[PDB]
């Protein structure tokens, strides 16, 4: 229920904002147990 | 909690020797149990949101709908915890979180299987997060969505996923970018629908500090440099194993014929002026005679004491052209010698005791740039000194390397008269990590300290490729490299890393010692601090090198070795000050590059 | 023990050798003197010393050999296969 | 806990699709909010701690009294968690850390501002602590308080702010330092101000073991080693694809004119002993017409296969000075020719198809440090070698590059005799990180397995550097530095690292194969092992050279590749026998040494 | 929780102001107290489980069969919390862990007592779990247990602790490894007895993925490396200080006689062709006179401006030999002029201003491979150019370098023509980190952008150590080590590293600029792209490079530099498709050549 | 209420009480979530 094509719509990249996922994570044998 | 869940083998509470326990299985709730640890669940939990990232994608795509949900299969149970029976005993626990590695597989198995499932659609969806800035260093930027999707359109690879699931692409940006934001046609609302607010908030710039993520992770790096060089090591005043001293050496080129014999402890020669002058004979490992002659000026690699060493001869670019011979056609070979005579008194093929030559290859000359010499095609002879191999035994027993011309004819003396064949690039190349040589020779042991000051440019350009000094200074350049990590210091100005220096000196034109004594003013010590520790920073070797300014003194090196430890520690997420205004300085002129390129964009891909 | 081909230089260097009758081969025989005919085990090749039933390095002339080295040999290099150097070499 | 807050659309419990959801806002305690970590909890409450080494300074400094305290901003709330709605959906929570954005910005804000104000505070603190030894290695050393201070009096920069609030340095020091402790002149108590007593615990050694946290460490960097080089792929038996095999590639340098053409397979050769000469006529991309002879001994780069490639020529050192030809104002060029005819064959000037001359320098000519020679300056002729530029299509097409002489001017074959100007030093530099060549041409992808030990010395140092032997060795160096990290192991003392090989050689020597079989007793594989590991930390390149030992196998290769995994990961925070003993020998002697120093301090600062 | 306890000073509740609290000791439940942190309790517990690994040997060998149990030692207790006392007074919690500095030592140390003892028994079981293949990438594989017995006993050291306690070392190998399993003889029950199945799963690969831990590390390494590289700094538009932009710097080598002096801007000349002669005596710090001459031709370096900075020279391999001058036995040296007439202007002795022989050393000559020829040891005539030794004051004043033959006798002008003995191997090495210069001449800071595509390899190879683009090379190169880690494309293959510059340009060929515009549509600039990548990644150098096809716009490499943050940090435990089949395809090579291997052992050593 | 100058101050480093305040602490992004 969005437009990709219409008005409202707002790209503001801001320092605040950094885009992120899930890059890397605490995986090490010794820290799972 | 962590290890694996124990039972009481039979007997409820009077449970008492490691015996009474066994391992919990699943038939107590036939696969055997492991405790899911804290760290466990919190982690894979984590991984999860990895899939809900694309949840709107993989629906829309009718694949694990079933969002796999880890603290579900976890089974909480009471129970005596640990990784041995003994330590179970004495901890019993309520509430431990259990699985069967089975469940654990197959729960990995269904993240794994979504991400492989993602795999295209994380590509595509990247490609579109960076074929524009979709970032910025500090502040904000803007620019009309519209003329954004616009560009894309007029950009992305056909094959791209986002062409195919714009709406869906749509969601998936704004789920990581608060700044993509994509308007509720139904309420005219417009919002923040990213989920990683946290996260950024370490990854910006306030007003007049950089992002803590990166003081905190560049300072760490500074640190595992320090842990690398191993301070203790390094800065020790006792002798320490040389295995445990060495680290993984590099070669080191040489041209045998332009060494000082005083200089380079491993080389021999056969005094010229004598007249000396004799033709030998010497067999290789399949039989075949070869014929060269050793001679005034003669040089030999002193094998013994230099540890395992491979030795690889470049006589590309040399001449070697004579009146009556040229090197085109001709061989070269190495020769081991291995003889109670010293090499130096040689005169007559007598004394040569045990010779074989142990390979050789065929020369190919041309005409070189210079007129009238003809140039030597590149080669590669190889030969490996393997202590072991030639297993010495009566200590009166020398092993020499020689490099000639060696041919099926006899060499008349008169035609090739050189003395050998050294004039070329050698390359040693260590054959061993675990022993060290100082000059020249092997030692068992190493103490650092010692090293300091103690090597003239010369003797460090002589010596063996698996010299301690050389190992001294890759281990010292990690320090180095930590101090100018954190260190912005200009000319002449202190530090938290240069103090260390200062404090010695301090002391040291206080004490007693002999010689016109000499005070300077705090001031004055803690410029030559400085400037010692940026000569150290540029050119780590000045440590080991002799009557270099204040690097040369062991205590100053201690003092700054193991000064970085603290200097480093103490410190609290923080960067310097210099540092500090360079970087926003430089992410507000990033920012403001940013802003005019999104300007292009807007304006060659107008809204409507 | 694994063993490998030689390198398109040593085998210029076989020939080149041949052609001046020097190609220093083994046979359990003779051993390293070819001065009686015997069927080559091993031919040095440019400093390699390989394996005349498989044309593998076995060896080098650094380390001196009293036989052929145990390897996994794949004994397909057949006599008829390499005899055209041989007799170049002893002719 | 992680993700996002979320709330039931407008029906109490009676929710069921993704749909009956919405992003909890602030309305509802007007920002969306989101879920606060566990992990970002904990970590920002530590940040805080960051301000409080400092408060005395900080208040005396009137500035941040309000000490940030992240829980307080928390607001706790039950509500579905999740990135998503589908997850969260079924995921309901009780007590949710949640946060808005703005509040989240506003927090670190605080501390990001009160960490500026600490600026330099923190450098003139760490000045002090690393001065004079404020640490030490292991055991304990002392020294008059009143020493201390009389020295950094004397010695501190002037404008210090440790000058200006001592009694705050003091409480800062103390608060970091156990060993740093002042007496309370009320109770003439004294006692450990410290506030990281666990945290130091890690760092120090006990009677016979080194610090925790470096052994830790240590191992972690043997370990991320492991991983970058991937185990997988170095020792994969099957095909690699080229860009996942790849990495970053590094120059190599060589004098085309000393390279062998039976070991190089990029060169081409017109044969001399020919009479072959022909002078030619080629233009350079802007219409002007160059000079220059082919002829006997000429050589050029079969560019085809050898990927995007730089070319940079240096004549510098080189004469080509000859009676009736002087370099000096001369020119050379870089010209590429396109002719189906092969190169060896040329020998008239219709033979080579399109030529163009692509770039080209003048050349400065001065006398050398040898007599009766000329000595050209340096240069630096480039040419980028772009595979798609050029465009091949007819396959009978051979894409050749020739460096010689060009004029103005017919070139004299009398005057000027040399075949090309390629004895020089040349220098290649990869321009594509995805491409890999084995021994002169491309492959689409590699066997890492069959690479080893099929290399001779000469094949190495010819090889592009793009070939693959390059790149093994660069991956490898990094298991190498690996095991080095680990093992401190003397000559021929075996190692978990060093067995590997062992257990191959033991079965090895067993198996039926061919030849005369020998049988070595486990302490002979034991030691054979040892060294083989050794030749291998002290120059990787063994692995693909020709007859290396027991490294030319490639069933040793992968034993090791995939054992050094297993080796690290079964440790249990250990470190070495022969190190432990090293390390605490070592921090005794530094201990001892800043004993030693504090005593210097004492003794020309001393206590009233 | 975190810091330190802190109790109300004697009014209970009534406390206000941070006067109000004093540090809790151990006389509230005579050592001051401090907070166990959540993170020291999980990890510290951790720690006792590498203890309980070896529980059945440590007991057999009666050693601490009191297993430590950390979470014993603690205390936990009602009171304020924090680093500080105003902190602390606002932060009242329930059940605080809590422990003295002594038991917190005490434990640590029982920790290390029992690893200690474990030494060996560590070591001796890492060699049974690598001697033969222990595990196995991906999959599973087999062998008779009884197989693999025989085979240990055959081969193990025979100091293994593991043939003095088989069954304890069973145990130990079984509690870590799933594969490893002891059949109960009692029940003929057998069963994985490992405690780290959790664990395990993050290593292994599911069916089209390769392992969690994997991805998550290399992704992770490519991180650390754009961040030690500083995006905002090797981006930055605007200027940035020195010793921020600055990294610890290399050496470098020239042949100051073969530089250009329009390319080498620290170099000044006395011009040839003018007869042009004068012989001149200065003395070095002893007092003792030397000769020299200076004539048309000699070249000098202009020491001015070039930042600290070591020089070694080496005069190996040259000749100088000359009709009536022979190099063996003379003498060479390094002068250090201070005159304020340029250099190029003298003439007369009379204009040279104030001299010193700096630094001299005896040549030693030989006979070279070239006939005729002489050939000179090799020397390291060093130099330390510390500017404030020189004192700069009169801005007239110019500071020049010399290097020629030195002789206590007047050197006959007809006899040494040389014009100095520069035609040798100079190594300059910065004696500083902390200065930074541009095409040879310091700057107090550096625009890291305009260096883009600034330098011709003219240029750069004429560049001091200390140059700006040779250090934005180093910062860069990092960048592209990162790309690669997580980039498989393959030539002309787009990716999300590649992209960002196809922005720019897709905008670039829009702008309005002058001269022919040109179209190309996304499909061809998507593969410039890529290639311009490709480039960077196989030569960073190309970036600082002139005309470099399409790094030499600032603009592409500031949206490169600045893309690269976003395309990493936006991924989801991924990895490239091409790599994750590929590693899979490998990891079961691997798997079915450890069978093999397996098949080999169950065959030499049958079961019974 | 302490002097710097005063006597029964204490300098006595030892390796169980290494100084240490924040170096670093863990703000991956994908563990801070
Ligand atoms: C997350 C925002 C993504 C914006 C990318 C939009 C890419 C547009 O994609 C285009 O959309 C057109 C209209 O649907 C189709 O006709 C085209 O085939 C399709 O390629
Ligand atoms: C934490 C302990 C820090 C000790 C450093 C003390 C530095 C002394 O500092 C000096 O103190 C004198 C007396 O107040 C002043 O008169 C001087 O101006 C001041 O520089
Ligand atoms: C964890 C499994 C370890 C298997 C290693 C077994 C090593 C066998 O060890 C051998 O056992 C024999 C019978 O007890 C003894 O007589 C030998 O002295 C001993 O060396
Ligand atoms: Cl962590
Ligand atoms: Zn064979």
């Amino acid at each position: 229920t969005i437009n990709v094509t219409g008005d409202g719509n707002v790209f503001k990249p801001s320092a605040e904002t950094s885009s992120t996922a899930v890059p890397s994570l605490s995986l090490s044998p010794g820290m799972l147990n | 909690p962590g290890g694996v869940p124990w039972i009481a083998i039979g007997d409820e509470t009077s449970v008492t020797s490691p015996g009474a326990l066994r391992r919990m299985t699943s038939k107590d709730i036939d696969e055997p149990l492991v405790v899911v640890t804290e760290h466990a669940i919190a982690n894979f939990t984590k991984a999860e949101m990895a899939l809900e990232f694309n949840r709107e994608f993989l629906d829309k795509l009718r694949v694990l709908s079933v969002s796999p949900k880890y603290s579900d299969l976890l089974t909480y149970v009471d129970c005596y915890v640990g990784v041995s029976a003994r330590q179970a005993l004495n901890n019993f626990q309520k509430q431990v979180p259990v699985i069967t590695p089975t469940r654990q597989t197959m729960y990995v198995d269904s993240i794994q299987a979504a991400l492989k499932a993602l795999e295209k659609w994380e590509i595509d969806l990247r490609v579109a997060q960076t074929l524009l800035p979709t970032n910025v260093p500090i502040g904000e930027v803007s620019c009309p969505m519209q003329s954004v999707v616009k560009l894309l359109d007029d950009q992305l690879p056909d094959d791209s996923l986002i062409r195919r699931y714009p709406k869906e692409a749509a969601v998936a940006l704004a789920k990581r970018n608060g700044g993509i934001q994509w308007m509720d046609v139904s309420e005219g609302t417009v919002m923040n629908e990213a989920v990683n607010a946290v996260a950024a908030s370490a990854l910006a710039p306030s007003a007049s500090a950089p992002p803590l993520e990166e003081k905190s992770k560049l300072t760490e790096q500074a640190m595992d440099l320090v842990t690398a060089a191993e301070p203790e090591i390094i800065a020790s005043l006792v002798p320490v194993p040389a295995p445990v001293f060495a680290i993984p050496p590099k070669p080191a080129d040489y041209n045998v014929r332009t060494l000082k014999i005083d200089e380079a402890t491993w080389l021999r020669m056969i005094p010229k002026t004598m007249g000396t002058l004799f033709q030998i004979q010497v067999t290789d490992n399949t039989g075949t005679n070869w014929h060269f002659n050793l001679r005034g000026g003669t040089r030999v690699v002193n094998l013994d004491q230099i540890a395992p060493m491979r030795f690889v001869l470049d006589l590309g670019g040399k001449s070697y052209k004579e009146t009556s011979w040229d090197p085109n056609g001709k061989k070269v070979g190495f020769i081991v010698f291995q003889s109670k005579i010293p090499f130096e008194l040689w005169t007559a093929a007598s004394q040569i005791g045990q010779a074989t030559v142990v390979n050789y290859v065929q020369l190919y000359a041309e005409d070189s740039s210079f007129t009238a010499q003809s140039i030597i095609a590149t080669t590669s002879l190889a030969y490996n000194y393997e202590p072991e191999q030639l297993n010495k035994t009566d200590p009166e027993m020398n092993y020499y390397l020689l490099a000639t011309f060696i041919d099926s004819a006899a060499i008349t003396p008169t035609n090739m008269t050189q003395p050998d064949v050294w004039d070329a690039l050698l390359t040693m190349s260590p054959l061993s990590a675990g022993e060290v040589t100082v000059k020249g020779a092997v030692v068992s042991e190493v103490v650092p300290a010692e090293l300091i000051g103690s090597y003239t440019p010369e003797s460090l350009n002589a010596s063996l490729p698996n010299d301690a000094a050389r190992c001294m200074i890759d281990r010292a350049s990690k320090i180095a490299e930590a101090i100018k990590i954190d260190d912005d210091a200009g000319p002449d100005e202190y530090s938290p890393n240069s103090v260390p220096i200062q404090g010695q000196l301090a002391i040291s034109q206080l004490e007693t010692g002999y010689g016109v004594r000499i005070f300077n003013p705090k001031g004055i010590l803690s410029k030559i601090a400085s400037r010692a520790m940026q000569a150290f920073i540029g050119d780590p070797s000045t440590i080991i090198t002799q009557a270099a300014p204040v690097l040369s003194d062991k205590n100053n090196w201690i003092a700054l070795a193991q000064g970085v430890k603290t200097s480093l520690r103490t410190k609290s997420l923080s960067a310097g000050v210099k540092t500090a205004v360079s970087k926003l300085s430089s992410s507000e002129s990033i920012q403001n590059w940013t802003q005019g390129f999104l300007d292009k964009v807007s304006t060659h891909f107008p809204a409507p | 023990m694994e063993v490998c081909l030689p390198n398109g230089h040593q085998i210029v260097d076989l020939i080149n050798n041949a052609f001046e009758g020097r190609v220093s081969i083994y046979s359990a025989q003779e051993g390293w003197d070819k001065t009686i005919s015997a069927q080559p085990d091993m031919m040095v090749c440019g400093g390699a010393v390989v394996c005349m039933h498989c044309l593998g390095v076995v060896g080098s002339l650094q380390r001196k050999l009293k036989h052929l080295p145990h390897h996994r040999c794949n004994q397909q290099i057949r006599h008829q296969d390499y005899v055209d150097v041989q007799f170049a070499d002893r002719v």
